[PDB]
């Protein structure tokens, strides 16, 4: 057998009285270093996780503490770390800043701005690695989490406190849902109403530099980063840094659970920071599993995703919905990382290239898709008009391979194609163009009682155009009496009904 | 200072140094060399040992040998009199025309350009090519991806990039070839010695070669797409300037690192891959970047093993890139050249605000066509065409003469073809698929579409076709 | 870390790690001979087959391991060099591999006061003054100042002649070697 | 494990093959007989 401190130098040091003079609890000396991993001589009052400073400005996280010596994992180039180097305790585990000192800051994995806008202003501070509420702070998801997205906020409700999962392929449209979530909040966060603001968090693990900066761009653009926090962990990053960067997300947006407010973190992507904490594991001499990850990776992603909680009325009330996002390879759901997450998480936005191609974007593919809260996540209108039309796509789901031959068949498999194809063209979106839930309700109402079964399928998407802008201009007290109470009243269904007969009535 | 080899284990070899240590990536001289060899440090082992991977040859090394520590990094010439030259890794010329003579060298390795650099203008790039500029248009100092497995068309495609992008492109340019068939760097010398981007006379010459073919060991393959980056690095910064920057593949740079990990004492990863793939990957791509001061416009050639898009090299690639371009093998079998794949290729600025709401309805078009004709042919082999609903033949017509549209002849397969050259505007090619989805040549044969520029050559083939019926 | 001064030969392994450890400690503070004294001492005091069966037991705590062995070389009156060796070797429970670390200084000290092993093979023995001159023409072949450490091997296998190795020289003037290159060259 | 649309052709079995040849056959024979009726089209048009 053998040690790595074995080297010749600890023993010259030790046969000659030498090791008397060193301050082996609160110091070390690199014995070796490599890849990014640091192993370290000393340090015996060391904590596991906690931070350690190197003599050349760098930090490092000593995650194996083993007889010998201690495994740092540097956060930057091992260029400046030599063998003999001098590590000191910082004497605390990894811990971030939080507040609303961070809203509209791009920050790194440590809470360090990036962005050049001047220090940051960090009242109060939280530890990354903190336990996740128990069973009894929690309560049922009841709230929705509007993401101005028709397919989704339809057939696939995000309650507020629920763990979704945007899963799909490579340039699908993941970040699209995100961004589109993240830019509709701010019809509520303008408004006044204290209990519908939502807060942004989004965690960018791997992304290049420039993706992140054109995406800060684009949030600027609709105004939405004075409340969003945007935490970069870019591909150039160390991967420690790429490790931590969900960890601190979730607890600068732990910070807004705990104080009543209600948070929203988009862990963009997962599949990235599984495979940073595969190199660390695989440097750090772990034994391996499945497809090289560590064991403890399924550990990984189920504590950090189990903080996104709906505290109950005695602790605040806040919550922390969270939006993971990882990229299946094919359309391999069943691989290592898509598997553990599937079964962590509450539901699955699941989406495709096929659908994104044959015009059907965004390219959430329902049946796939599902939300295992569901209507508990849903308004009352909005729960109307989706049993509905939840039900006639599941019928159109069924019998769309007809549809090629669609003629030459009975008269209801005619008229359940009819309506499928007209409610897919329904539930076609635009880009970084969220709507109001009363405007998806009006929407989907007049898709889904047949007032466009004469309509044309390719003037179905102009239609839904002109109609709403036509409510949203002349009508906007029966929209502001759907969306207040909540609702479609007798009085609002006749309404709504002869508002789409009259615009239908001529519409050519 | 001064250390001595301890040990040679394929590429990898194990320096002790009595005095002092040398930080890693710096560069280490071996004495007793007939030629220039290289040592690069990876690893600090304890015991005074580096571990290094060498970046020549490591045959004739004895246990022993003296090593010198350069004290930095890689250190190549940089500057305007690398133009129209050729280098290894360690910048030594291989052209076989004297010394570089430059005042600056540059380190090869650097840390990328920190966030608050990043330019976020994007302008399409307009290169003459109808499938790339309708359904996956390029952008000035943006990353270009080209995918594709084994003789699909990689570097055909390069090579017309270069011929029209970089011939009429004020700015430099600069083309690493990493880990590439040396017959082809051969061929690409003389081509642009013919063309004039070469001028082996005047001091007029607009390109800047480096070359890490695949005869070199591992060491050199794995750092010489750091020494054209280092060499496009300063065009960007110093002279201020555009630069193009093509690497053909950087697949070759994961594999090259693939091949010395094991000996470097790490666990692999997920198929005989190092650990440190994307990290590795990313410490690079993140230097081919449009700053704030300058612009690298990268094209980049992707090997996918096997055509196998899932494979970790690729599939990690793909994130660093703004545009790609899925050359497919399945389009090739066809005749259809570029085989680019028009459903397996995106673009960042593929936006409506961006390109335009026309371009971008024909591109939206054409892909919707396209996948339509994929659903169809499914039920073709069942039924046949015959017993298609005649306005699936529509679909299916349409969907064929697009498929044969999006071919095109270039300059540097005349060749292979022997057909001429042709470039295609924008506008045309805009034109030309709208009209085609309208149907305003709904009588025209498929044949007449296949490998022509703009629409009224197709025209043309069809009556030429019709006279000699 | 501490430039350790390293030793002429170098031995590898634990033992050679150990020993190498010991030499630079030893070359510092000048006690090589004093300490490979002490060495061979040990290498009698630990074979006491009381003390090899109470040391060879993994069931006895390290900690009374360490115990008795600070006992044995307070006793012995030992330079603090080597006892703190014999505790670091206790410590990391390497005491089954101490005749290793002695025999690699044994080896290491060797080549310090210039000497290079030989070896002489022949069918039959020599007559000394044969072997006087090979003495000197052997010395002939070494440096200044390095003494030889002859070893005359008997080895009837060889049909005659002799073979002589000096560290990593070889000479090989044995009739063996020489039937079968004619007999291989002939052969072709 | 699904299946998408366009998987006949990529799997390139049997099935593969005869597809690729019962379109190639038809758009042969249509492509004559419009290149027929462009010649016809182009004489009558010369005047």
């Amino acid at each position: 057998k053998t040690g790595t401190a074995e080297v010749s130098s600890i023993l010259e040091e030790r046969i000659l009285g030498a090791d008397t003079s060193v301050d082996l609890e609160e110091t070390g000396r690199v014995l070796s270093i490599g890849d990014g991993i640091a192993r370290v001589h000393g340090l015996r009052n060391v904590q596991a996780e906690e931070m350690v400073e190197f003599s050349s400005g760098l930090k490092g996280m000593s995650l194996n503490l083993e007889p010998d010596n201690v495994g740092v994992v540097v956060f930057g180039n091992d260029k400046l770390i030599k063998e003999g180097d001098i590590v000191k305790r910082t004497g605390a585990i990894v811990d971030v800043p939080v507040g609303e000192e961070l809203l509209g800051r791009v920050v790194d994995a440590l809470g360090n701005a990036i962005d050049g806008k001047g220090p940051i202003g960090s009242k109060a501070r939280r530890r990354v690695g903190l336990k996740a509420p128990g069973i009894i702070p929690r309560i049922s998801v009841r709230e929705p989490m509007q993401t101005g997205i028709k397919a989704v906020d339809s057939l696939v409700p995000i309650g507020r406190g629920q763990r979704e999962l945007i899963i799909g392929d490579r340039q699908t449209g993941k970040t699209s849902i995100a961004i589109d979530t993240i830019i509709n909040q701010k019809r509520f966060n303008d408004g006044t109403d204290e209990k519908k603001k939502l807060y942004c968090i989004y965690v960018a693990i791997g992304q290049k530099r420039s993706t992140v900066a054109q995406l800060v761009k684009r949030l600027t653009d609709a105004d939405a980063m004075k409340y969003t926090i945007v935490v970069s962990a870019t591909a150039s990053d160390a991967a420690p840094l790429q490790y931590l960067a969900p960890y601190s997300g979730c607890s600068m947006g732990e910070y807004f659970r705990d104080n009543g407010k209600h948070a929203l973190i988009i862990y963009d992507d997962l599949s990235k920071q599984a495979v940073a904490y595969r190199q660390m594991s695989l440097l750090l001499r772990r034994p391996p599993g499945r497809e090289a990850y560590p064991g403890d990776v399924f550990y990984l992603h189920s504590r950090l995703l189990e903080r996104a909680a709906k505290m109950n009325d005695a602790f605040g009330g806040g919550s922390l919905t969270a939006l993971p996002v990882i990229e299946t390879q094919a359309g391999d759901v069943s691989a290592y990382i898509p598997t553990n997450v599937i079964s962590i998480t509450d539901g699955q936005i699941f989406l495709e290239t096929e659908l994104f191609y044959k015009g059907i974007r965004p390219a959430i593919n329902v049946g796939l898709s599902v939300s295992r809260v569901g209507s508990a996540a849903q308004t009352r209108a909005m729960k109307q008009v989706a049993g509905t039309m939840k039900l006639e796509l599941a019928q159109y789901r069924e019998v769309a391979a007809f549809a090629q031959f669609g003629s030459d068949l009975d008269a209801a498999t005619q008229q359940l194609l009819s309506r499928g194809v007209r409610l897919t063209e329904l539930l076609k979106q635009g880009q970084y163009s969220p709507m109001a839930i009363e405007e998806q309700v009006a929407v989907i109402y007049a898709g889904v009682r047949g007032y466009l079964d004469k309509l044309e399928p390719s003037k179905i998407t102009k239609f839904e155009n002109a109609f709403l802008s036509h409510v949203i201009s002349q009508h906007q007290a029966l929209l502001g009496k759907i969306r207040t109470d909540g609702k479609i009243s007798e009085e609002s269904d006749a309404k709504l009904k002869e508002i789409v007969t009259n615009f239908l009535a001529g519409f050519e | 200072t001064t250390g001595r080899i301890v040990a040679v284990i394929g590429a990898v070899v194990d320096v002790q140094f009595d005095e002092g240590l040398p930080p890693i990536l710096n560069a280490l001289e071996v004495q007793g060399r007939e030629t220039r060899l290289v040592l690069e440090v990876a690893q600090h082992l304890g015991e005074s040992t580096v571990r290094t991977i060498a970046m020549d040859g490591t045959e004739g090394l004895v246990r022993g040998q003296k090593v010198l520590d350069s004290g930095a990094p890689i250190r190549i010439p940089v500057g305007p009199e690398t133009l129209g030259r050729i280098m290894n890794v360690i910048g030594e010329p291989i052209d076989e025309r004297g010394p570089i003579k430059t005042k600056q060298f540059a380190a090869i390795h650097a840390e990328a350009p920190e966030f608050v650099e990043m330019s976020v203008e994007q302008e399409i790039l307009v290169t003459g090519i109808k499938v790339v500029d309708l359904l996956a248009p390029y952008a000035k100092g943006g990353k270009i991806g080209l995918f594709g497995g084994a003789g699909v068309g990689k570097t055909v495609l390069i090579m017309e990039l270069i011929n029209n992008v970089a011939k009429a492109h004020g700015g430099y340019s600069v083309f690493a070839g990493v880990g590439e068939r040396t017959r082809e760097g051969n061929d690409l010398y003389h081509e642009m010695i013919e063309s004039g981007v070469i001028n082996l006379k005047d001091a007029t010459s607009k390109v800047a070669l480096v070359y890490g073919q695949m005869n070199e060991p591992p060491g050199a393959r794995a750092r010489v797409a750091l020494t054209g980056l280092t060499v496009a690095e300063y065009f960007r910064d110093q002279e201020g300037q555009d630069v193009l920057l093509f690497i053909d593949n950087i697949f070759r740079f994961t594999q090259a690192g693939s091949e010395v990990s094991a000996l470097l004492g790490r666990i692999p990863s997920a198929v005989g891959y190092q650990p440190t793939l994307a990290t590795d990957m990313g410490t690079m791509q993140e230097r081919i970047t449009t700053t704030k001061k300058g612009s690298i416009t990268s094209v980049q050639a992707i090997y996918v093993p096997a055509d196998d898009l899932t494979d970790p090299a690729p599939a990690t690639t793909f994130a660093h890139l703004d545009a790609t371009t899925v050359l497919s093998r399945a389009i090739a079998e066809l005749g259809i050249y570029p085989a680019v794949d028009p459903l397996d290729s995106t673009s960042r600025i593929m936006d409506p605000n961006i390109v335009g709401s026309e371009h971008y309805d024909v591109a939206r078009g054409v892909q919707k066509i396209l996948q339509d004709y994929k659903s169809l042919q499914d039920i073709i082999a069942i039924l046949g065409m015959d017993e298609l609903s005649e306005e699936d033949k529509l679909t299916v017509s349409r969907a064929r003469k697009i498929q044969r549209f999006l071919s095109q002849p270039f300059q540097v397969a005349e060749v292979f073809t022997g057909h001429l050259g042709k470039l295609v505007p924008l506008k045309e090619t805009i034109k030309g698929f709208q009209q085609i989805l309208a149907g305003e040549y709904d009588h025209l044969p498929e044949q007449a579409f296949y490998m022509v520029g703009p629409i009224e050559e197709a025209v043309a083939k069809a009556d030429k076709l019709a006279e000699e019926h | 870390f501490a430039k350790l001064v390293r030793p002429p030969v170098q031995i590898y392994g634990i033992e050679g790690r150990y020993a190498t450890a010991l030499y630079s400690a030893a070359s510092k503070q000048n006690k090589l001979e004093q300490v490979e004294k002490e060495l061979l001492r040990v290498g009698q005091i630990l074979k006491e087959p009381k003390m090899a069966a109470s040391l060879l037991n993994p069931y006895v705590k390290r900690s009374v391991k360490v115990k008795s062995l600070s006992d044995m070389t307070a006793k012995e009156k030992f330079s603090p060099l080597t006892s703190n060796l014999i505790n670091l070797l206790a410590e990391n429970g390497r005491l089954t591999n101490t005749p290793a670390v002695i025999s690699a200084f044994s080896t290491m000290m060797s080549v310090h006061r210039g000497e290079v092993p030989c070896t002489v093979t022949t069918a039959s023995a020599l007559d000394e003054a044969t072997l006087t001159e090979l003495k000197t023409v052997l010395k002939s072949f070494l440096s200044k100042g390095q003494v030889l450490k002859l070893e005359v091997k008997i080895d009837p296998s060889i049909m005659g002649g002799m073979i002589v190795r000096i560290g990593e020289k070889y000479v090989d003037m044995s009739a063996k070697t020489k039937i079968q290159k004619l007999s291989r060259a002939m052969r072709e | 494990v699904r299946s998408s649309a366009g998987a006949v052709r990529d799997a390139g079995g049997a099935f593969g093959k005869r597809e690729q040849a019962e379109e190639e056959r038809y758009f042969r024979a249509r492509a004559k007989e419009q290149l027929a009726a462009l010649k016809k089209h182009h004489e009558n048009e010369i005047s």
